[PDB]
C-alpha cells in the first residue's frame, strides 16, 4: 500500500525532494528509487522529468544523475521517454514558461557534460546526446517561443546538441534552418552581437552537413538580412473640426476652393536615425557567421600558422546566385558574356533598380566583398557588376559639377565597384588600380575610365572559366600572362591619357600605374 | 494481480502482431467489467501514437472507454493527445480529429487550447478540420 | 457626461430616422467610424429598419461600404436576433465568400482585416451558422497561409504552431487565430 | 613595395595609423597587391600580409568604416601571435592622453566584438590582461563580458556514485543483508561483486541469492541450464554476472558488459565446456552488436578475426548446448550487412543449411544481390524469392477451418505456408542496414503491394522491377497483411536513410494510394529537395518524372489548389492545358490566386487567366494578368536560352514555396 499510495503522490515526493535538507532527500532519493523500480508502468520517465524540469543548481543536476545511475542497473529506455514525457508536457497547454526554459537549460547542461572528461560521463551508460538528437523535430519549433527565456534556452540546446548519426531529414533540416536564422535576427535585434553565439554556432554546425544545407543556410541567411524587417540593423532604407473652422468665406456665398486634390498633405515626412556602431558590429557580427560559413572544412592545425584558410568557392557561388536573385530577379541579360556598350542605353531601368537596391542597402556591397574572396564567384554576379557600372555611367553623363567630390554616393560607389572587380580577379592589377584618382578627376574622366573598363570585360570576359585550379596550395587562380592581351593595351593608355592630362593633380599617384 | 500477465506483455512489446493481440484480449474482456482500463493509462499513451492505424485505432477507443467510465482522468492523457494532433506522421493527426470532439466533451476544461490546435494543425496544414470542430462547437454549447 | 451626450444625440437621431428613413439610409451609405457602431445600434431603435438595405449596402461595388455594411449587420445581429437578420447574416457569409474568391492580396488584407470581429459577432447571434463560419475561417487562414509561402518573412508564422509594423500576409493570419480564440472561448462560456 | 622591405611599410602603416595621413583606397590598393603576390608564389609573405591587414582594420576602426572579410578570414584559426600582434597594433595607433572620447569607445567597442569572436577561452584572457583593454572598459563592463564568455562551455560537476544513506557499525544481521544487498544491485564491477556474494554466502548459512532482484532475467534455456551446478557459489555468482550482462547489454552498455561475460569466461572454465560455448555464444552476441554500434555506418570493416568466429559459430553444430535463435539472427544479419557476397553459394553447404529459415531467407537474398550487376536475366534467384515472400505471406487453410476471415494473418499468428513467420520476416529485415538488400526487399514488397489486390489503378513506383509478374494461388496471400509490411517497410527503410529519393517517392506513392494527398505531396516535395539542392539546381527527370509530377498535380488539385495546378502542370514535358484550364474554372480555391501569378512562364495559361477574370468579373486579377504578360521577360520570341533561364528560376522559386508551405 504504501508504494502504490505514493504512485500518486511522486508529485510531492519529489517535489520536496529537491530541498536538500541535512539527511532527509538522502531518505526521499531511495523512496523515489524504490518507488520507480516498484511501479509497473516505470514512473522513472516522470520522476527523472520531474528532476530535470525543476532542477536549477548543479547539486540539483547531481541528485538527478545519481537518480539515473541508480535506476540504469535495473530497469531500461528511461531518457527516451522522460524526454518524450517532457517535450510533451511542453507543447501542451502545462510546464508553464518558467519550468521549460529551467529544463531546457538542464538539458543543455547535461549534453553539454556528455561532450567532456570520460572519468565521469562514460562511467553513466546515460546517452544524452543520441536520446536528445531522437527529439529535434519536437525540439525545434522552441526557438520561435514567445518567452525569450525559453527561446535562449532552446537556442544554448540546439548549439551543443548533436546530430543524429543517421543524419538529418530534409524537412526537419530546413526546419531548423528556419529556427536559426529567425532567432540569429531576433537575438541580434534583442540582445546585439553579445547574444547570438548559440544561434551561429548551430548555423555553423548544420552548414557543414550534406552541402543542400549549407545552400539552405546560405540563401535564408542573406535573404532574410535584405528584408524590410531585418535591413534596419544593416545599413537601413474629422467633421466637427471641419465645421468649426469654416467661417469668413462661407456664408451665403460659395467657398474658396474647388476641392482636394488627394487625401491633403503627404504626411509631414518620416526622418530615419540610426547610430553607426550599432550597424557597424551587426554587420560584423553577420559577415562573421556568413565567413564561418562559407569556409572550408579545415582543422589541420598545419605549419606555423600565419595563414589565411581557404573561402570555398561553392559556397560563395550559392551566395553570388541568391544576391542575383533578391536584387534582380530579371533574366534578359542573364548571359555572363558582356555585351557592346550601346546595349547599355536598352535596359536604363533595369541598371537604375540595381542602382536603387545598392544605394538604400549598404550591405550589398560588404556581400560583395564576401563574394570578392573567392575568385570564381563574382562571374555570377556579372549582371550586378554590369547594371551598377551602367548606372554610374548615366550619373557621370549626366553630372555637370567641376568635381567629383560634389556626388558623394557614386564616387563611393565608383571607387568600390572597381576595388571590388579588383578583388575577385576580374581586372588587372595595372588597371584595377586606378579608383585612387577618382576622387580628384572631372565627371567625363571617370566616365572615359570606366568606359575603358567595360571595354575589357569586353575583350576579357567575366567566365567562371579561365581559373586555374592550382592544387598543391588547392585554389583557383586567374593569371593575366596568357590570355593574350595581357594589361589592356588601348585601355591603359586611355587610362595614361588620363594621367597625363592631370598632372597639376595626379604627380604622386603617377607611380601606382607602372608597368610591371 | 489478475492484470499483471497482459500489462507485462503490454509494456514488453515489438511487433504489431503482440500488440494487436493483446489490444484485442483487452478490449474483449473490458466489454465486461470495463474498471480495469484505469491501470492501462501510460502504456494506452504510449500505443495511441503508434503508427500502425489498427491498433491506434483501438488504442483511442479504449482511451475514450477509460474517459466513459471517469471523466475524472481526462487531464492525464492531454500530453499525449495533444502530440497526436501535431505530430508529423498524417495519420495520428487525423485519427485525432476523429476522436476529436468526444474527448472535446470529455475534457471540458482544456477544450479551448485543443480546439486551437486543431484549427492551427488544419489551416497551416492543408487539411479540412472543419466539420469536426464545428460539431463539436455544436454539442458543446 | 460623455454618456449623457451620447443619449441626447441618441434621441435626436431617433426621431429623425423615424421622421424619415431616406436619412438613415444617406447616412449608413455615407458611413460613420465603426467605434459609434454599437452606441449607434444600442440606443436607437429605429435601426432595425437598418436591416431593410443591408442587401443593398452589400452590393454596391464601393469596397469599405461593404466593411461597414458588414459590420452594422453583426451589430444588429448582436441587437435584434430576427429570422430576418439571420437571412440577412447568411447572405453576408456568401458575400464574404464570393469576394474570397474575387480580391487582390492587397485588396483582400484591406478587406479581411477589418471584418472578422463581425464574424464573431455573428456565431455569437446564431449556432447554426457555426459550421459555415467556420468553413469560412478555415478557408481564408489556408489562402492566408499559402500567401506566407509566396515571398520570405521576417516572423515564420508556419512552424509557430505551438501557442508594430510586420507583414500584412502574418498580421491577416493572426487576426484569423486570433477572431477563432474569440470565438472558443465565446463558445466555452456562453453556457 | 619596389624594393622588398616590407617591415619598413609596416611601420609606415603604424604611423599613419596613429598620423591619420595616407589615403584609405591606397592603404586598400597595398594590401590588394599582397594578396595577390602572396598568391603568386611567396609563402613568406602571409605574416607581412596579417600585419598589413591588421593595421588596415585598425585604421578602418578609428576611422569609423567596416570592417573587411578579409579580417575575418585570417581569425578563422586564431593564434597566440596573432592577436598579440593585434593588440600591439591596438596600442600603437592611439594615444591616449590626446584622443578623443569617440576614438576610446571605438577602439573599446571593436576590442569587445573581437572578444566576443573568439572561441577558445585563454585568446579572450591575454586579450582581456592587456592594459588597453582594462585602461579603456570601466570595470563592470570588463567583468561583464569576463562572465559571458565564460558562460558559453561552464565547467559543471555531476557525481555519478548512487545514493548509500548508509549508517556506519550497523550491528545488526538484517542490516547489514540489507547493506550488502543495496551494494549487491548497484555493483556492476565483477570483483566487487564477487566480494559481497563470498561475504555475503560466508556470514549466511543456507540461503540462495539469486532470487533476490526480480528484474534479473535469463533466457528460459540458459535459465534451465544454469541452475544445474552443485555448488551455491558458482550458481548465485553466475546467474548474477550473466544477467547483469545482458541487462548491460540491453541498456548499451558494452564495455561493461564485456567485463562481466570475461569474468563469466575465466570462472566457467572449471565446471562444464557445455556452459563455456553457450557463453562464447555470448561473447559473440556482444562482440557483434559493439561492432555494430561502436563503429557503426562510419566503421571501416569487421576486424577479420570477428568474421572467422561468426564463421565458426554458425558450424558449430553441438547438440548438447541450448542455442537461442537471436544469435542466428545476428549473424545472418552481420553476414548481409556488411556485403560479403561469398557466403552464399560456394561455402555454406546444405547440410543444415535448411533447419535455420534464417540462414536459407539470407542465403536467397545474397543470391538475388549478386545477380543485379550482371546486364543479363539469370532469374531463379528472383523466382525462389518471390516464391518464398508471397509463401510467407499466405494463409495455410484454403477455407479456412479455424476462424473464417483471411485477415486473420495479423490475428491468430499462425497458418503460414512458409518458412518463418512474417513476424520474424520484420524482425529480420528490421536488423539490415546495407541500402541494395533493403531496397530488393523494398521493392519485393512493392510488387506484391501491385498485383491488383481487389481492383486498383496506382501502381507504386519500384525502382528496379524483375519478379515474376503472375501469381500462382492469388488467393493464398493476404493483401491487407501485404499493405502493413510495406507500411512497416517503407517507414523503417526511412530510418536507415533519410536522405534517399527513391525510398521517399515509394512514401509518397503509399500515401497517394491511401488518399492521403497531403502527405504524398509533402514527401515528393521532400524527394525533390533530397536529390537537388532545395531546388538550387534542376530536378533530375530520373526523380520528377512525368508519372510524379502527374501525381503531384492530382495532388494538389483534391486539395483544391488550383493555381497550383496549372503551375505544377507547366513543369510536364508537354504541357498539360486541359486540366490547367479546368482547375482554374474552379472558385474554390484554398490556395492564393494573385501571388502565385509571378511563378507562370506560359503565355497561354495566362491568356486564359485574363479570359477568365474579364468573363467573371475579376476586374483587379485581370490587371495582375496583364502585367505578368506585358514582361519582356516572358514574351514568347525571345531567345531560347532566356525563356528557359527564366522558366528555371520561376521554377526554383515556386518549388522553394511549396517546400515553404508543406514539407
Amino acid at each position: 500500500p504504501f508504494l502504490d499510495a505514493l504512485k500518486n503522490h511522486v508529485g510531492e515526493l519529489c517535489g520536496e525532494t529537491l530541498r536538500l535538507e541535512r539527511k532527509r532527500f538522502l531518505w526521499q532519493h531511495q523512496l523515489l528509487g524504490l518507488l520507480s523500480v516498484y511501479t509497473r508502468p516505470s514512473c522513472g520517465p516522470e520522476a527523472l522529468g520531474h528532476l530535470l524540469s525543476r532542477a536549477r543548481s548543479p547539486e540539483e543536476l547531481s541528485l538527478a544523475t545519481q537518480l539515473y545511475a541508480g535506476l540504469v542497473v535495473s530497469l531500461s529506455g528511461l531518457l527516451p521517454l522522460a524526454f518524450r514525457s517532457c517535450l510533451a508536457r511542453v507543447h501542451a497547454g502545462t510546464l508553464q514558461p518558467p519550468f521549460t526554459a529551467r529544463f531546457l537549460r538542464n538539458l543543455a547542461l547535461l549534453v553539454g557534460w556528455e561532450q567532456q572528461g570520460g572519468e565521469g560521463p562514460a562511467a553513466l551508460g546515460a546517452h544524452f546526446g543520441e536520446s536528445a538528437s531522437a527529439h529535434l523535430s519536437d525540439l525545434a519549433p522552441l526557438l520561435l517561443h514567445p518567452e525569450e527565456e525559453v527561446a535562449e534556452a532552446a537556442a544554448s540546446l540546439l548549439a551543443i546538441c548533436p546530430f543524429p548519426s543517421e543524419a538529418l531529414s530534409p524537412s526537419q533540416l530546413l526546419g531548423l534552418v528556419r529556427a536559426g536564422v529567425h532567432r540569429f535576427f531576433a537575438s541580434l535585434r534583442l540582445h546585439g552581437p553579445p547574444g547570438v553565439a548559440s544561434a551561429c554556432q548551430l548555423l555553423t554546425r548544420l552548414s557543414q552537413t550534406s552541402p543542400a544545407g549549407l545552400k539552405a543556410v546560405l540563401q535564408l541567411l542573406v535573404e532574410g538580412a535584405l528584408h524590410r524587417g531585418n535591413t534596419e540593423l544593416f545599413g537601413g532604407q474629422t467633421n466637427r473640426r471641419h465645421t468649426a473652422a469654416v467661417p469668413g468665406p462661407g456664408g451665403i456665398w460659395s467657398v474658396f476652393h474647388a476641392g482636394v486634390i488627394g487625401r491633403g498633405l503627404k504626411p509631414p515626412k518620416f526622418v530615419q536615425s540610426r547610430n553607426q556602431q550599432e550597424v557597424i558590429y551587426n554587420t560584423q557580427s553577420l559577415l562573421s557567421l556568413l565567413v564561418h560559413c562559407c569556409s572550408a572544412p579545415g582543422g589541420t592545425e598545419c605549419g606555423e600558422c600565419w595563414g589565411a584558410p581557404i573561402l570555398s568557392p561553392e559556397a560563395a557561388k550559392a551566395v553570388a546566385v541568391t544576391l542575383v536573385e533578391s536584387v534582380c530577379p530579371d533574366a534578359a541579360g542573364a548571359e555572363l558574356a558582356w555585351p557592346p556598350e550601346e546595349h547599355a542605353r536598352a535596359t536604363v531601368e533595369r541598371d537604375l533598380r540595381i542602382g536603387r537596391r545598392f544605394r538604400e542597402q549598404p550591405l550589398l556591397f560588404e556581400l560583395l566583398k564576401l563574394v570578392a574572396a573567392a575568385p570564381p564567384a563574382l562571374c555570377y554576379c556579372s549582371v550586378l557588376l554590369r547594371g551598377l557600372l551602367a548606372a554610374l555611367l548615366g550619373h557621370w553623363e549626366a553630372s555637370r559639377h567641376p568635381d567629383t567630390t560634389h556626388s558623394p554616393w557614386h564616387l563611393e560607389a565608383s571607387c568600390t565597384l572597381v576595388a571590388v572587380m579588383a578583388e575577385g580577379s576580374l581586372l588587372p592589377p595595372a588597371l584595377g588600380n586606378m579608383h585612387e584618382v577618382f576622387s580628384q578627376l572631372a565627371p567625363f574622366e571617370v566616365r572615359l575610365l570606366l568606359l575603358s573598363v567595360w571595354g575589357f570585360l569586353r575583350e576579357h570576359g567575366p567566365l567562371p572559366q579561365k581559373f586555374i585550379f592550382q592544387s598543391e596550395r588547392g585554389r583557383f587562380i586567374r593569371d593575366f600572362s596568357r590570355e593574350g592581351g595581357g594589361e589592356g593595351g588601348p585601355h591603359l593608355a586611355v587610362l595614361h591619357s588620363v594621367l597625363h592630362r592631370n598632372i597639376d593633380r595626379l604627380g604622386l599617384f603617377s607611380g601606382r600605374f607602372q608597368a610591371p | 494481480a489478475e492484470m499483471a500477465p497482459y500489462m507485462k506483455r503490454l509494456s514488453r512489446g515489438q511487433t504489431v502482431e503482440d500488440l494487436l493481440e493483446v489490444l484485442s484480449d483487452i478490449d474483449e474482456m473490458s466489454r465486461r467489467r470495463p474498471e480495469i482500463l484505469s491501470f492501462f493509462s501510460t502504456n494506452l499513451q504510449r500505443l495511441m501514437s503508434s503508427a500502425e492505424e489498427c491498433c491506434r485505432n483501438l488504442a483511442f477507443s479504449l482511451a475514450l472507454r477509460s474517459m466513459q467510465n471517469s471523466p475524472s482522468i481526462a487531464a492525464a492523457f492531454l500530453p499525449t493527445f495533444m502530440y497526436c494532433l501535431g505530430s508529423q506522421d498524417f495519420e495520428v493527426v487525423q485519427t485525432a480529429l476523429r476522436n476529436l470532439p468526444e474527448y472535446a466533451l470529455l475534457c471540458q476544461e482544456h477544450a479551448a487550447v485543443l480546439l486551437h490546435r486543431a484549427f492551427l494543425v488544419g489551416m497551416y496544414g492543408q487539411m479540412d478540420p472543419s466539420a469536426q470542430i464545428s460539431e463539436a462547437l455544436r454539442i458543446l454549447h | 457626461n460623455l454618456r449623457e451626450v451620447q443619449c441626447l444625440i441618441c434621441c435626436l437621431l431617433h426621431q429623425m430616422y423615424i421622421a424619415d428613413p431616406n436619412i438613415a439610409k444617406l447616412v449608413h451609405f455615407q458611413g460613420y467610424p465603426c467605434e459609434l457602431l454599437p452606441l449607434t445600434v444600442a440606443g436607437i431603435p429605429s435601426m432595425h429598419i437598418c436591416l431593410d438595405f443591408i442587401p443593398e449596402l452589400i452590393a454596391q461595388p464601393e469596397l469599405e461600404k461593404q466593411i461597414f455594411a458588414i459590420q452594422l449587420l453583426s451589430h444588429l445581429c448582436i441587437q435584434y436576433a430576427l429570422p430576418k437578420s439571420l437571412s440577412v447574416a447568411r447572405l453576408a457569409v456568401n458575400v464574404m465568400g464570393t469576394l474570397l474568391t474575387v480580391l487582390t492580396q492587397a485588396k483582400r488584407y484591406a478587406f479581411f482585416m477589418p471584418t472578422l470581429p463581425s464574424l464573431v459577432s455573428f456565431c455569437r447571434a446564431f449556432p447554426p451558422l457555426y459550421e459555415d463560419i467556420m468553413s469560412l475561417l478555415i478557408q481564408i487562414g489556408q489562402v492566408c497561409a499559402s500567401d506566407v509561402a509566396t515571398q520570405t518573412r521576417d516572423i515564420d508564422p508556419i512552424i509557430t504552431r505551438l501557442q508594430g509594423s510586420m507583414d500584412p500576409d502574418v498580421q491577416l493570419c493572426h487576426c484569423i487565430e486570433r477572431t477563432v480564440i474569440e470565438i472558443i472561448n465565446m463558445s466555452v462560456s456562453g453556457i | 613595395l619596389r624594393s622588398g622591405n616590407y617591415q619598413e611599410v609596416i611601420q609606415i602603416f603604424i604611423e599613419d595609423n596613429l598620423t591619420l595621413s595616407l589615403p584609405v583606397q591606397f592603404r586598400q590598393s597595398v594590401l590588394r597587391e599582397l594578396f595577390k603576390k602572396a598568391q603568386q608564389g611567396n609563402e613568406a609573405l602571409d605574416e607581412i600580409c596579417f600585419k598589413v591587414c591588421a593595421c588596415n582594420t585598425v585604421r578602418d576602426i578609428l576611422e569609423g568604416r567596416t570592417i573587411s572579410v578579409q579580417f575575418n578570414q585570417l581569425f578563422l584559426r586564431p593564434n597566440k601571435e596573432k592577436i598579440d600582434f593585434l593588440l600591439e597594433v591596438c596600442s600603437r595607433s592611439v594615444n591616449l592622453e590626446k584622443a578623443s572620447e569617440s576614438l576610446k569607445g571605438n577602439m573599446a567597442a571593436f576590442l569587445k566584438n573581437v572578444c566576443l569572436g573568439l572561441e577558445d577561452l585563454q585568446y579572450v584572457f591575454m586579450i582581456s590582461s592587456h592594459e588597453l583593454f582594462i585602461t579603456l572598459l570601466k570595470d563592470e563592463e570588463r567583468k561583464l563580458l569576463v562572465d559571458q564568455m565564460r558562460k558559453r562551455s561552464p565547467r559543471v560537476n555531476l557525481c555519478i556514485k548512487p545514493v548509500t544513506s548508509f549508517y556506519d557499525i550497523p550491528a545488526s544481521a538484517s542490516v547489514n543483508i540489507g547493506q550488502l544487498e543495496h551494494q549487491l544491485i548497484l555493483s556492476v564491477d565483477p570483483w566487487r561483486i564477487r566480494q559481497i556474494l563470498i561475504e555475503l554466502h560466508g556470514m549466511t548459512s543456507e540461503r540462495q541469492f539469486w532470487t533476490v532482484s526480480n528484474k534479473w532475467e535469463v533466457p528460459s534455456v540458459y535459465s534451465g541450464v544454469i541452475l544445474g551446478i552443485k555448488d551455491n557459489l558458482t550458481r548465485d555468482l553466475v546467474y548474477i554476472l550473466m544477467a547483469k550482462g545482458l541487462h548491460c547489454s540491453t541498456v548499451k552498455d558494452f564495455s561493461h558488459a564485456k567485463q562481466l561475460f570475461a569474468a563469466c569466461l575465466e570462472l566457467v572454465t572449471e565446471f562444464s565446456p557445455k556452459l563455456r560455448q553457450v557463453m562464447l555464444n555470448e561473447m559473440l552476441l556482444l562482440d557483434i552488436h559493439t561492432h555494430e554500434a561502436g563503429t557503426g555506418q562510419a566503421g571501416e570493416r569487421p576486424p577479420s578475426d570477428l568474421i572467422s568466429r561468426v564463421r565458426g559459430y554458425l558450424e558449430m553444430r553441438l547438440p548438447d548446448i541450448p542455442l537461442r535463435q537471436v544469435i542466428a539472427e545476428e549473424c545472418v544479419a552481420f553476414m548481409l550487412n556488411w556485403r560479403e557476397n561469398e557466403y552464399l553459394t560456394l561455402q555454406v553447404p546444405a547440410f543444415l543449411l535448411q533447419s535455420n529459415p534464417y540462414v536459407k531467407l539470407g542465403q536467397l537474398l545474397a543470391a538475388t544481390c549478386k545477380e543485379l550487376p550482371g546486364p543479363k536475366e539469370s532469374r531463379r534467384t528472383a523466382k525462389d524469392l518471390w516464391e518464398v515472400v508471397v509463401q510467407i505471406c499466405s494463409v495455410s487453410s484454403q477455407h479456412k477451418r479455424g476462424n473464417d476471415g483471411r485477415v486473420s494473418l495479423i490475428k491468430q499468428r499462425e497458418s503460414t505456408l512458409g518458412i518463418m513467420y512474417r513476424s520474424e520476416l520484420l524482425s529480420f529485415i528490421k536488423k539490415l542496414r546495407e541500402p541494395l538488400v533493403l531496397t530488393i526487399i523494398l521493392s519485393l514488397f512493392v510488387k506484391l503491394h501491385n498485383v491488383r489486390e481487389d481492383i486498383v489503378n496506382d501502381i507504386t513506383a519500384e525502382h528496379i522491377s524483375i519478379w515474376p509478374s503472375s501469381i500462382p494461388n492469388l488467393q493464398s496471400v493476404d493483401f491487407e497483411a501485404v499493405a502493413i509490411t510495406v507500411k512497416e517497410l517503407v517507414r523503417y527503410t526511412l530510418s536507415i536513410n533519410p536522405n534517399n529519393h527513391s525510398w521517399l517517392i515509394i512514401q509518397a506513392d503509399i500515401y497517394f494510394a491511401t488518399n492521403q494527398y497531403s502527405a504524398a505531396l509533402h514527401y515528393y516535395l521532400q524527394a525533390g529537395a533530397v536529390c537537388s539542392d532545395f531546388f538550387n539546381k534542376a530536378v533530375p527527370p530520373d526523380v520528377y518524372t512525368d508519372q510524379v509530377i502527374k501525381r503531384m498535380i492530382k495532388c494538389c488539385s483534391l486539395l483544391n489548389c488550383h493555381t497550383q495546378v496549372a503551375i505544377l502542370c507547366q513543369f510536364l514535358r508537354e504541357i498539360d492545358y486541359k486540366t490547367a484550364f479546368k482547375s482554374l474554372q474552379e472558385q474554390n480555391s484554398h490556395d492564393a490566386m494573385d501571388s502565385y501569378y509571378d511563378y507562370i512562364w506560359d503565355v497561354t495559361i495566362l491568356e486564359y487567366l485574363t479570359y477568365l477574370h474579364h468573363k467573371r468579373g475579376e476586374t483587379d486579377k485581370r490587371q495582375i494578368a496583364i502585367k505578368a504578360i506585358g514582361q519582356t521577360e516572358l514574351n514568347a520570341s525571345n531567345p531560347e536560352e532566356v525563356l528557359q533561364l527564366a522558366a528555371q528560376r520561376r521554377k526554383k522559386k515556386f518549388l522553394q514555396a511549396m517546400a515553404k508551405l508543406y514539407f
